[PDB]
């Protein structure tokens, strides 16, 4: 009749090489850059402020994330058996942790600049622990359903309710994109709005750094989530889907998802590598 | 897991109901990565169709297919 199956084999076969390559890139620059972050901090300057704590934790989350990618590339080839649960766990936990600490940077510097609230290294470590735990509890619905069957990582959808993938997509959309972007945008907007009128001679670079942070975050995460939205719209039966549309949506999802992974490679260049502290001069200026 | 890692290539919207048991030339089991129990049927017309695995007639079709070729 019309129960004709919608085949996806060509899309997967075409997306495989690109995905492999990108994963390789991200593992390369990611591992290198972030381990470089940890080394640089730990030896050149033992944690002198909360920012250093958050930077190390960010680099650690990113390292944990990129170190899962080689396993995934090994997965893509020949479809070796390694636990799906644990790998997916590390994947999502590292991701959410990365986002969390990215938010925490903006928060820390926000309370530091405008409201003039200052946190010692101790408190920073405490909050870091908090963020890791919160990152695990928010990753739970993403890996606790994943199991190994027929040597393949699968989410048994028939044993779950139809609302689950939708709720998952929504939680991912607001939790990973909306609420971090909103916070960092607000914080950096306030900070920029204060430093632009500040006494500091060369306020400008500070603003440029923050702007760069926001912009990069957008141009790397927005395509993926924007695809997630219309995918959810398909699952929500709000829009109609053809076989071709489901195919195009699949390809878009895969590609953009791979795109979003480079952000963790960009993270070392956005906070730690950025250079001298133009913000510390402003910091001394504001103390009057 | 995520979308970049997926070995699922077949998605079924509906199911074929009853007939026939002779038109089939081959059948394929759905991928595990799909997470949806379904059977794929390739008939003599080289056309593919989705069939629910928990059907009384399916278990009888797979018999003739497995025994023949
Ligand atoms: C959906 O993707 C599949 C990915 O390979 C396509 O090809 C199928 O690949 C299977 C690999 O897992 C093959 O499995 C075979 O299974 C038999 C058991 O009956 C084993 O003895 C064989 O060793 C094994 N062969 C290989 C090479 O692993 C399937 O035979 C194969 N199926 C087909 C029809 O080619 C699917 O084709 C694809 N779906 C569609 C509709 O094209």
């Amino acid at each position: 009749e019309d129960a004709t199956p919608c085949v996806f084999t060509d899309v997967l076969n075409q997306s495989k090489p690109v995905t492999l390559f990108l994963y390789g890139v991200v593992f390369l620059f990611g591992s290198i850059g972030n381990f470089l972050v940890i080394f640089t901090i730990t030896w050149r300057r033992r944690i002198q402020c909360s920012g250093d704590v958050y930077f190390i934790n960010l680099a650690a989350a990113d390292l944990l994330f990129v170190c899962t990618l080689p396993l995934w590339m090994q997965y893509l080839l020949d479809h070796a058996s390694v636990p799906c649960t644990l790998l997916t766990a590390c994947f999502y936990v590292a991701m959410f942790a990365s986002l969390c600490f990215i938010t925490e940077i903006a928060l820390d510097r926000y309370y530091a600049i405008v409201y003039m609230r200052y946190r010692p290294v101790k408190q920073a470590c405490l909050f870091s622990i908090f963020w890791w735990i919160f990152a695990v509890i928010i990753a739970i619905p993403h890996f606790m359903v994943v199991t190994k069957k027929d040597n393949q990582c699968m989410t048994d959808y028939d044993y779950l309710e139809v609302s689950y993938p939708i709720i998952l997509n929504v939680e991912l959309m607001l939790g990973a994109f909306v609420i971090p972007l909103s916070v960092i945008s607000y914080c950096y907007y306030r900070i920029s709005r204060i430093v632009a009128v500040s006494q500091s001679r060369h306020k400008g670079r500070i603003v440029r750094v923050l702007i760069a942070v926001v912009l990069v975050f957008i141009i790397f995460w927005l395509p993926y989530h924007l695809t997630l939205f219309v995918d959810t719209l398909k699952l929500l039966k709000w829009i109609s889907s053809s076989c071709e549309f489901e195919r195009s949506l699949k390809r878009a999802l895969i590609l953009t998802e791979s795109l979003a992974f480079c952000h963790c490679c960009l993270n070392p260049l956005l906070y730690v590598f950025v250079g001298t502290k133009f913000r510390q001069e402003l910091h001394c200026l504001l103390a009057e | 897991q995520h979308h970049g890692v997926t070995k699922c290539n077949i998605t079924c919207s509906k199911m074929t109901s009853k007939i026939p048991v002779a038109l089939l030339i081959h059948y394929q089991q759905n991928q595990a990565s799909c997470g949806k129990r379904a059977i794929i049927l390739e008939t003599r017309q080289h056309r593919l169709f989705c069939a629910d695995p928990k059907e009384q007639w399916v278990k009888d079709a797979m018999q003739h297919l497995d025994r023949q070729a």
